[PDB]
């Protein structure tokens, strides 16, 4: 390798852990709004009963 | 100077494995309240029947 | 032998300034105490030791 | 206290060529982190049976 | 304003121009916190305006970064006072004083 | 009513204080790195220096370069001084958030 | 008498005030530059000292120490410091500094500079051969001369002091 | 001759550096008033909301 | 019939200056965090170029 | 967002 | 991710789109724009030592 | 009942307190 | 009243307490300090009068 | 009652402290005799100094204002171990008097 | 400043009973003032420059 395609292989390296924080971060909001919306499903239907 | 690049590059993979491992705390937190959202579901399913 | 003698001090003198270094960070880290506020989350720092 | 010990664990790794040892203080705090993490999955589990 | 018996010697004062001509009454007509002063951390526009706006914290100059509320939960009791982040202390300045981040119980179940 | 347009507020609050949080520790780390490259000119004007005192006799003769190397270390150390300080000042500012970031998530 | 601050961060006394701990330890005074080489203090923790020679006579000369001392003034301002100015009796030689400071870094004439500094301090009196270099510095900023020198039968003063003067 | 060459020298030396430390305090300035104006008219717009 | 449970009673006023007072408690701590990273970046700016 | 008492929508990712 | 609901994505090194501008009109940038920061002090520190 | 202002440990000392100063060792 | 009293009363105590720690270590220190810089340079006097 | 037990709680927790408290003071009593005893035979050594090079110097000079500061301090911290006792004892009648309350 | 200038303009029409002086208002003025204080510390680092 060359001193610039070294630097490449280290920062494309983080990049890929990082974005897999940011689709990480999305998993856990659409998790908390299932957890909230189910309640509430299984409470309005609770009620109609 | 090529020990300076190394110490460079060694610190943002050495912070980017923070939130690395921070990341992850946090997502055995929402799949364990995942794993115990099933569990207490079977209580109104099995009043229901 | 001048060129010796000097030679050695320099050396013995690098380690000198060293341990001077290490004396004041190990003080720091025995006067951390848990009301502190410099007191930071730093992951990893028990899994990664060198 | 985790955050103490952690901080404390970077510390002792900025220590800079030699004179960095896996002496008795390290082995020390990596028994607290592991320890105090024991100590707070007890706590969890006590707070959700509460 | 220069009138007509005094003479031309009076007709000097108002400058005019070929430009100006035409104006009734024919002559020329005559004629707080700021940020440009040096301040320290403590000292900004928010703080200037940290009084007047619907939040009412004044500072108590002795202790720069103790702000009073005006409106305390229980004024019957003694008075409670806010802490600014950050700040220095010299010489020890023993004032145990009340500090709150919030009004309810001691020990809240949701913390 | 009253409940939902406190709660609103609440997660606002939170949103703008988790950016600071995050953005802070950037100049935390900013500034340990700083600390930590100004030791090393000290290192330099001390084996700057008594390089200069093998010098002998009329070698060993005094200059402007010995005293202005001399308000150099004192200078430098001056400085560290004052960077310390500062340090300090930060990561009292950082602790005060994450308690009063507690505080806002203890109600929400 | 005392202390008297000029602006957020200059101050100027005498030589007993600056040997004064107190007073250094209330003000938050972390730089004490002495303009006089006779007078000598006592050195204090945690504050830089900066000395600039010059005797009281109407040959010494201070168009040197005018722009390296006042740029010092400024950099200290930045890093949130404090400076004391002061003399061996803060009478002349430590507020001829204080005026050229002033003239560089707030924009105002040697006549403005010399008014808010007799309100500020009333005891301040630079000599006249002070005097020429301040009015010489003003004509490089400025390129106009607000205080000009004049012949009086007392002698050469400037404009500033020539009504007591005739008196 | 040598103090006249040194004067200049100096005079040089010490315009130079006052225009470099101003440069980099307003380019510091202008980047905190872009952020700040931008902060504070959102603020606006969530209590006009 | 209409028992209550032995805890704290506040009035809709103390409701009111809590929610108030803690509001008003973080919209002072981000301005003073601000104002300590801004003078910072200054300080830092200062010592890399006095040294050079 | 949407207040916790009034959630119906589901997530887009279970369409 | 490793599993069933794994599928593919070809995503963007960042080399060809970003803010490379570094210039006075370029400057104060956006807020949204995260251009790699630590590669672009190492690049820039890396010319000059080149230079 | 109001211990927010009253209690001997929701009492503390306002500035930084001394905060941390010590000089470098050596 | 008097628990209160009590409690408020020890707490004062021992803001002297580590008040106190930190100023005689402060001055211990320092005085150990000084008397091996005039120690020192009493050796080096009496090194160079010996030669 | 409720009001008893809580107010009894925090006050076994502030005794506790002050014990360590009172330990820490005398621990750093038997710490400062080692040093002062070093500058006794420090002083010992010099007066064994022979001819006119018995000198009453600058190392002399510092050496016994050394030795009374090391007294000075541990006299200090003795009677800080005093007062710290009978508030430890008062804690202790405050105790019980709220035991015997509840 | 414009776009604040005509945001209290448009509310200053409200009708009459609400007609009220809200926070949305207070700090509508408050961003004026602030935008002021802006434009005066560019124009003065302007003429330093």
């Amino acid at each position: 390798s060359v001193p610039e395609t070294w630097a490449k292989f280290t920062d494309d390296n983080v990049l890929r852990s990082q974005s897999e924080r940011a689709a990480s971060a999305k998993l856990r909001e659409e998790t908390e709004n299932l957890l909230i919306v189910t309640a509430n499903e299984m409470w309005n239907q609770f009620n109609k009963v | 100077e090529r020990v300076n690049d190394l110490a460079f590059w060694k610190s943002e993979i050495t912070h980017e494995l923070d939130e690395m491992i921070g990341e992850t705390n946090a997502l055995t937190d929402i799949k364990r309240r995942l794993e115990r959202g099933l569990i207490e579901t079977e209580g109104p399913l099995q009043v229901s029947r | 032998q001048i060129r010796l003698n000097r030679e050695h001090k320099e050396s013995c003198e690098m380690n000198w300034s060293d341990k001077v270094e290490v004396y004041n960070i190990d003080d720091t880290c025995s006067r951390y105490t848990n009301e502190s506020t410099q007191v930071q989350f730093y992951p990893h720092s028990s899994k990664f030791e060198e | 206290p985790l955050r103490v010990a952690q901080t404390r664990l970077y510390q002792r790794s900025h220590r800079p060529n030699v004179e960095l040892c896996r002496d008795n203080a390290q082995f020390r705090l990596l028994s607290e982190v592991e320890e105090l993490n024991m100590s707070l999955r007890a706590l969890k589990e006590k707070l959700q049976d509460a | 304003n220069p009138k007509l018996e005094e003479g031309y010697p009076a007709f000097r004062r108002p400058y005019m121009t070929a430009l100006d001509l035409g104006v009734p009454g024919f002559f020329p007509p005559q004629e707080r916190f700021t940020t440009t002063c040096h301040y320290a951390y403590p000292a900004s526009l928010a703080l200037y305006l940290a009084q007047q706006d619907p939040y009412w914290l004044h500072q108590r100059a002795d202790f720069p970064c103790l702000m009073e509320p005006e409106r305390q939960p229980a004024p019957e009791v003694g008075k409670g006072y806010l802490l600014l982040p950050g700040c220095l202390c010299d010489h020890h300045q023993r004032v145990k004083v009340p500090i709150l981040n919030r009004w309810g119980p001691l020990m809240p179940f949701y913390q | 009513r009253e409940m939902e347009s406190f709660y609103s507020e609440l997660k606002w609050q939170e949103k703008n204080t988790l950016e600071e949080i995050a953005e802070l520790q950037g100049d935390i780390r900013r500034l340990e790195e700083d600390l930590r490259r100004k030791m090393m000119n000290l290192k330099l004007a001390h084996t700057r220096l008594e390089s200069r005192t093998y010098r002998s006799n009329v070698e060993l003769c005094r200059d402007q370069t010995q005293y202005g190397l001399i308000d150099e270390v004192h200078q430098l150390e001056a400085t560290i001084n004052t960077m310390k300080q500062k340090l300090a000042q930060t990561q009292n500012a950082l602790d005060a958030l994450f308690k009063h970031l507690a505080r806002i998530q203890a109600d929400i | 008498y005392g202390l008297s601050q000029i602006t957020a961060s200059l101050f100027i006394s005498n030589s007993a005030v600056a040997n004064d701990k107190l007073t250094l330890s209330n003000n938050h005074i972390t730089t004490i530059i002495n303009v006089s080489a006779e007078v000598v203090n006592t050195f204090f923790e945690d504050i830089q000292y900066v000395q600039v020679p010059v005797s009281d006579a109407p040959n010494s000369y201070l168009y040197d120490f005018f722009d390296p001392i006042a740029d010092h003034i400024h950099g200290v301002e930045m890093r949130n410091g404090r400076t004391l100015l002061h003399c061996a009796a803060g009478v002349s030689r430590s507020a001829t500094l204080c005026l050229a400071y002033l003239m560089k870094y707030h924009n105002m004439t040697l006549l403005d500079a010399h008014t808010w500094t007799k309100t500020c301090r009333p005891i301040i009196r630079p000599n006249n051969g002070f005097w020429e270099q301040l009015i010489h510095y003003e004509f490089k900023l400025f390129s106009r001369n607000t205080v000009r020198m004049i012949y009086s039968p007392i002698g050469l003063i400037p404009n500033i002091y020539e009504k007591e003067a005739y008196l | 001759w040598y103090r006249s060459n040194l004067v200049s020298f100096q005079e040089s030396n010490s315009s130079r550096h006052n225009s470099e430390r101003l440069r980099v305090d307003t380019s510091r300035l202008i980047q905190d008033k872009y952020q700040q104006i931008r902060k504070t008219q959102a603020h606006s717009t969530q209590n006009l909301g | 019939t209409l028992s209550f449970k032995p805890s704290e009673r506040y009035r809709l006023s103390d409701w009111r200056t809590n929610s108030y007072l803690l509001s008003t408690n973080a919209e002072r701590q981000r301005d003073a965090s601000h104002q300590i990273r801004q003078e910072a970046r200054i300080l830092r700016n200062e010592t890399n170029n006095q040294i050079v | 967002d949407r207040f916790p008492h009034r959630n119906l929508t589901h997530s887009l990712s279970l369409p | 991710p490793m599993g069933r609901d794994a599928a593919g994505q070809v995503w963007f090194t960042g080399l060809t789109n970003s803010e490379p501008g570094d210039a006075w009109y370029k400057l104060p940038r956006a807020l949204d724009t995260p251009y790699r920061e630590a590669h672009t002090r190492w690049h820039g520190c890396f010319q000059s030592r080149q230079r | 009942t109001a211990q927010l202002l009253t209690d001997p440990s929701v009492q503390k000392s306002p500035c930084s307190v001394l905060s941390p100063m010590t000089k470098p060792k050596f | 009243r008097h628990a209160q009293n009590m409690r408020a009363n020890s707490i004062r105590l021992r803001e002297e307490a580590e008040h106190l720690f930190e100023t005689l270590s402060d001055q211990m220190w320092k005085q150990f300090t000084n008397t091996n810089l005039a120690f020192n340079a009493r050796i080096s006097e009496e090194t160079d009068v010996k030669n | 009652k409720s009001e008893l037990c809580y107010e009894l709680d925090r006050l076994l927790t502030e005794n506790s402290s002050m014990d360590t408290l009172k330990r820490r003071l005398e621990c750093a009593a038997e710490e400062v005799n080692c040093p002062l005893q070093v500058a006794l035979e420090c002083l010992y050594n010099r007066e064994k100094r022979i001819g006119i090079d018995l000198v009453h110097d600058n190392v002399e000079k510092n050496l016994i204002r050394e030795v009374d500061l090391l007294k000075c301090c541990q006299d200090q911290m003795r009677k800080l171990a005093k007062r710290i006792d009978f508030q430890i004892r008062d804690n202790r009648d405050a105790q019980h008097s709220l035991e015997r309350d509840i | 400043l414009k776009v604040a200038q005509t945001r209290l303009d448009e509310r200053t029409r409200r009708p009459n009973v609400e007609l009220c002086r809200d926070m949305a208002q207070l700090r509508l003025v408050n961003e004026v003032y602030e935008v002021d204080e802006t434009i005066q510390t560019l124009q003065q680092r302007l003429r330093d420059s």
